[PDB]
RNA sequence: GAGUUGAAAAUAAGCAGAGAUCCGGAGAUUCCCGAAUAGGUCAACCUUUCGAACUUCUGCUGAAUCCAUGGGCAGGCAAGAGACAACCUGGCGAACUGAAACAUCUUAGUAGCCAGAGGAAAAGAAAGCAAAAGCGAUUCCCGUAGUAGCGGCGAGCGAA
RNA sequence: AUCCCGUGUGAAUCAGCAAGGACCACCUUGCAAGGCUAAAUACUCCUGGGUGACCGAUAGCGAAGUAGUACCGUGAGGGA
RNA sequence: GUGAAACUAAGUGGAGGUCCGAACCGACUGAUGUUGAAGAAUCAGCGGAUGAGUUGUGGUUAGGGGUGAAAUGCCACUCG
RNA sequence: AGUAACGCAAACAUUGGUGAGAAUCCAAUGCCCCGAAAACCUAAGGGUUCCUCCGCAAGGUUCGUCCACGGAGGGUGAGUCAGGGCCUAAGAUCAGGCCGAAAGGCGUAGUCGAUGGACAACAGGUGAAUAUUCCUGUACUACCCCUUGUUGGUCCCGAGGGACGGAGGAGGCUAGGUUAGCCGAAAGAUGGUUAUCGGUUCAAGGACGCAAGGUGACCCGGGUAAGAAGGGGUAGAGAAAAUGCCUCGAGCCAAUGUUCGAGUACCAGGCGCUACGGCGCUGAAGUAACCGAUGCCAUACUCCCAGGAAAAGCUCGAACGACCUUCAACAAAAGGGUACCUGUACCCGAAACCGACACAGGUAGGUAGGUAGAGAAUACCUAGGGGCGCGAGACAACUCUCUCUAAGGAACUCGGCAAAAUAGCCCCGUAACUUCGGGAGAAGGGGUGCCCCCUCACAAAGGGGGUCGAAGUGACCAGGCCCGGGCGACUGUUUACCAAAAACACAGGUCUCCGCAAAGUCGUAAGACCAUGUAUGGGGGCUGACGCCUGCC
RNA sequence: UUACUGUUCCCUGGGAUUGGCUUAUUCUAACCUUGUGUCAGGACCUACGGGCCAAGGGACAUUCU
């Protein structure tokens, strides 16, 4: 029942990542980039995206930066579609 | 195939240097809770060179 | 098989401080431990001989035990032992080798080893190749007898022990071909006190092959090594002794 | 009491005479390591039953063993721990040196190490000084005095 | 002598005991073997104010700049 | 072969601090270098190379000491 | 002093391009080097050096348009890889407990602690920089749900198992290699010629199963009664286990192999496009024999003495004790669903680690091609990576690194220092002495190429004949030997950085001490080592194989 | 080192720890040694150890002065 860790779930996600390489990867691989905390988990972060957009998470994988901050690949099913989130938020 | 004289540093890894001069070995011994005193009155930043943590891009292993 | 393992005290040689007491142990082939039964309790059960093993932890051989329960014990190696004789541990056994009962029921003139000086601790006495004490008399609360070294004993008449000579008699007889077959044994080269230093031995300076140049030849530690008696004055066990070695 | 959002301009947006920014008093929050104390650990990490470990306090239960002891359970923002330049107290306790050498002696009960504690500490309310006259706890300064003495009667040490 | 300890022995209660530089006698003084106690006194990693026949960038705190930094050393530590 | 053995001829077997010789570990001679490319190396030969062998990783022994197949040698280019 | 040097004697050269500017940057062609590496991974360590754009102050031993430099931005994707969430050794800590001026020391269970054990994945593709991590396809592990059944389980506890050495060689396979065949393409201006060039490939895993291999009692092929692997039953303190007894059982062991995975996937080549990057279609054949591992079966077997870790996971099972419960727990097949933390970049026989340097150095482990060859030596090459970060001329002495040198041959010299010579394989022949093992490759001589035949090639070797050269192990590679003496027996160890020896050690021999609460050794003490050993053992002194001896006071 | 002065290991005596009956020997109760003998908590201690009961020594020795 306990989670790993505990602290504020509302900063998992601090901001996605705009580039042409990520945003290349919207459209191959129905997936979106997103920064993450240092402290935070592939459940939480399912969790999280399950609840803000109300969509399904294929896969979570993540990495540590060499500057210590957290990235995080997130893999939607392919029922839904990045592509059309992507829209919703405003970034392409 | 013989090493030369001076090459007193074969770069050991960092796991048994911290086992050998790290901070938890420095805290276990009156002399080391002194030594940190000494480098603390000095002002010194990093008190404890050859130390690493468990995890992160420092571990050893 | 159970009754061997590989808990041994590693590092010979080195005490807790980790210094060199018992010096020239060292290196040398690794040897699992036995558990030999000494004490010789499980009375009244017999117990045949199957197996004549190899044990890296004495001089002697050993002998694998069967009882009838399904235990399982190790023994030493009496001489004239063979596949199949039977052992037992107890009062009233009749006196042949490889059985185990106190002195009192023992006649006058027998062949004994693995003697206990107290009762529990198990025999200590009389363990090495070849080794036998002979019983001489017993009058009353005590028992004596002769040792391997020559001396007579006074021991209690409630000890335990087994009789018949220790097994492979003939060991002495093989002379070590070599240096290597010392240090597989574990023990390294012994260095004369004459060569070394002064620093480092009484005996050491001097140019050319010096003599010993002192009153007496000396250990590493000053003092003498030669007829200097060890023994503790007034020691607990002195009563107990009727005469000295030869 | 009129302009402000640090050093530190610029940019983008705000707050403000309905009295901001700022200045004081009392409070709140105070992530991880660290006495670290849920357990472990290569300090700032990991695993977790999610817990201030242990000693003390308040209860309950009551091994060998009758009373007891030791354990066990629970409660309790729950007393203590560690840090702290020097001074202070206690314990251990040098050597070079001086004596034109050196052991008695001196350097010195100094240095340093350990432990403890306070803003001061320690000492302290006469089984005391004194000498035929008297003083009336302890501590500090002047002075007695480099005097009386001590000392291989040497170096030097030194009162009341 | 006075004061404080280890070993071993071991008193007396005001008609008494200790001290007064071995000890005895007389006199004087004092009452051990329980404890607490402010002030005058010593110190400055520091705080506020004030003053310098103190220095003025090789000086003055090692350091008037990201100084116990850079750098060296396994480390203690040294050190611009 | 003998009374039985001792003894003895072949074959099998593949022992050894065995032999030659790379890696690996060592460092006997000479040259070169000697403000060196290098605070002990390069080049050409040399020794051991199934053993008392070599080596990694992780550890132990700390100075009135430790360690030493013992040179007063080694113990962070430092050791009477 | 504008002096020495600019870090190996693997080697550069031309054309064209970029640009203000080129021996030094980029590309092309040719030449040359490494190729048990100067190649590709990888551990530790370093800690952004990795990729793109821009720049050239300083740094680079020259130049520089370039860079491991500077600035800006970007980059490391895991249920299966590695480590932790599991276990434990060495060793370090240690509840209580013992000891001790203080600090603290000793120490029991317990807990930490990989260099080990345990545990589930491959191929292909994508590509500024990552992938066994992303995509495709095919699998695996754990948990949960579902469907029946069972209906007491889960810990503690007991037992099994895990569980282990060295050396040696034989056998059965594979990787890998070579050749042949098949397919496709080819005229490489020469005398001739296709005899030339390229391809001929694919895993983890699932399912089946094996000898003419190894093993398993019975005979000189057959017969026969116990007997192997692997099971069952029974008695006693007695579930399992162990021990004893009885009984079934000719088959077992596992690398390899067959099939699916495995698609016209991959692929030579061909057809068209171009900014020349690759893209888009097409895409044949995809077999056999020989050689053969240092790798697999394999802790398979044999022999030997020095006698070759522990714990957990896993499996079996009673009682006592503890916790929980009619599913809410255990157990079986299919199907479905779900899936923690950290590392992952780049260099790594090095310009990035360790050596103060972009230093002729040191640095564990893995992969191991072709010709000749015993060979991972050596020589030349493949894949792949490089041409060594100052150069151009000139061609004095002198120095260093190398080659040859007439006649003589140690006259040199402290000294045959150094150099030269010898060298392989197959035959012949091998002394004194000896501890009978050796000496010994003793020494010293002969042969060695290529072609044909004998010959059946019998894998060889041998014989006969013929032929070329001054020279046939023609290169590299590759022992110099003999007589005598001193010391030490011998293999070995030693003054890291002037001494490798006659010194040390050594097997053996001798003396003396020690009866276990041992002597001895280290500690203030508790205690530890000696030793989980017991006088055929342990400590100490001297001597130093073996042989003859070891006197007198 | 058979230089001077000292320290330590070790040996020996007096005293304490330390007692009883006899004519120095014995006795057991202090003290020393041992137990895979036994009991013990939620459980284990066959993991040191603790309690109990035994065995061997015995007022010697160890320890202090
Ligand atoms: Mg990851
Ligand atoms: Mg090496
Ligand atoms: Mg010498
Ligand atoms: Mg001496
Ligand atoms: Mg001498
Ligand atoms: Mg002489
Ligand atoms: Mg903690
Ligand atoms: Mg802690
Ligand atoms: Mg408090
Ligand atoms: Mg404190
Ligand atoms: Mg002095
Ligand atoms: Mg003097
Ligand atoms: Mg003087
Ligand atoms: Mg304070
Ligand atoms: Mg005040
Ligand atoms: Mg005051
Ligand atoms: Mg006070
Ligand atoms: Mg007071
Ligand atoms: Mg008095
Ligand atoms: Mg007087
Ligand atoms: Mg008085
Ligand atoms: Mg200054
Ligand atoms: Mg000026
Ligand atoms: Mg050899
Ligand atoms: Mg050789
Ligand atoms: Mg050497
Ligand atoms: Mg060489
Ligand atoms: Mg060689
Ligand atoms: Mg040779
Ligand atoms: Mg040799
Ligand atoms: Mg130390
Ligand atoms: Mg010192
Ligand atoms: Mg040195
Ligand atoms: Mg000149
Ligand atoms: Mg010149
Ligand atoms: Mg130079
Ligand atoms: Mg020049
Ligand atoms: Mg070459
Ligand atoms: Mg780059
Ligand atoms: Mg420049
Ligand atoms: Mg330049
Ligand atoms: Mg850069
Ligand atoms: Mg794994
Ligand atoms: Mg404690
Ligand atoms: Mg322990
Ligand atoms: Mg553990
Ligand atoms: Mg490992
Ligand atoms: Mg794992
Ligand atoms: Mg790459
Ligand atoms: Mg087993
Ligand atoms: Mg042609
Ligand atoms: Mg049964
Ligand atoms: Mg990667
Ligand atoms: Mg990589
Ligand atoms: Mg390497
Ligand atoms: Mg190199
Ligand atoms: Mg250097
Ligand atoms: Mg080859
Ligand atoms: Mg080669
Ligand atoms: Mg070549
Ligand atoms: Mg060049
Ligand atoms: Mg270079
Ligand atoms: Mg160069
Ligand atoms: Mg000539
Ligand atoms: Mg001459
Ligand atoms: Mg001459
Ligand atoms: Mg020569
Ligand atoms: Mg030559
Ligand atoms: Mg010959
Ligand atoms: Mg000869
Ligand atoms: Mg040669
Ligand atoms: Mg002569
Ligand atoms: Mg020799
Ligand atoms: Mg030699
Ligand atoms: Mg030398
Ligand atoms: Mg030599
Ligand atoms: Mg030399
Ligand atoms: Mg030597
Ligand atoms: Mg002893
Ligand atoms: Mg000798
Ligand atoms: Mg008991
Ligand atoms: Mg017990």
């Amino acid at each position: 029942k306990y989670p790993r860790r505990i602290l504020d779930v509302y900063q998992i996600l601090q901001s996605p990542i705009i580039t042409e390489a990520a945003i290349k990867n919207i459209a191959d691989e129905n997936s979106l980039l997103f920064t993450v905390d240092v402290r935070a988990d592939k459940k939480m972060i399912r969790e999280a995206i399950s609840n803000f957009f109300g969509v399904k998470v294929r896969k979570v994988n993540t990495l540590i930066r060499p500057d210590g901050t957290k990235k995080a690949y997130i893999m939607l099913n392919k029922e839904y579609n990045a592509s059309e989130l992507a829209k919703k938020i405003g970034i392409f | 195939g013989k090493a030369a004289l001076c090459l007193t540093k074969r770069s050991r890894s960092r796991k048994s240097l911290a086992r050998t001069h790290g901070f938890r070995l420095r805290m276990s011994t009156t002399s080391g809770r002194a030594l940190l005193k000494r480098r603390r009155a000095k002002g010194r930043k990093i008190l404890c060179t050859k130390t690493n943590p468990s995890s992160g891009k420092r571990a050893s292993p | 098989n159970n009754l061997i393992s590989g808990q041994r005290r590693c590092g010979k040689g080195r005490n807790a401080r980790g210094i060199i007491t018992a010096r020239h142990r060292g290196g040398g082939h690794k040897r699992l431990y036995r558990k030999i039964d000494f004490r010789r309790n499980e009375k009244d059960i017999y117990g045949k001989i199957v197996t004549i093993e190899y044990d890296p932890n004495r001089n002697a051989y050993i002998c694998l035990i069967h009882y009838g329960d399904g235990e399982k014990r190790y023994i030493l190696h009496p001489r004239g032992a063979i596949i199949g004789d039977t052992i037992v541990s107890g009062t009233e056994v009749p006196i042949k080798m490889g059985n185990a009962l106190p002195l009192t029921d023992m006649p006058l003139g027998t062949a004994i080893h693995n003697i206990e000086i107290t009762l529990g601790r198990g025999g200590q006495l009389a363990r090495a190749a070849g080794a036998v004490a002979k019983l001489i008399a017993k009058e009353g609360k005590s028992a004596t007898l002769k040792l391997p070294s020559g001396e007579v004993r006074l021991i209690s008449k409630n000890c335990s022990a087994t009789v018949g000579q220790v097994g492979n008699v003939g060991v002495n007889q093989k002379r070590l071909g070599r240096a290597g077959s010392k240090r597989w044994l574990g023990k390294r080269p012994v260095v004369r006190g004459v060569v070394m230093n002064p620093v480092d031995h009484p005996h050491g300076g001097g140019e050319g092959r010096a003599p010993i140049g002192r009153k007496s030849p000396t250990t590493p530690w000053g003092y003498p090594a030669l007829g200097r008696r060890s023994r503790k004055r007034n020691k607990y066990s002195d009563n107990f002794i009727i005469r000295r070695r030869s």
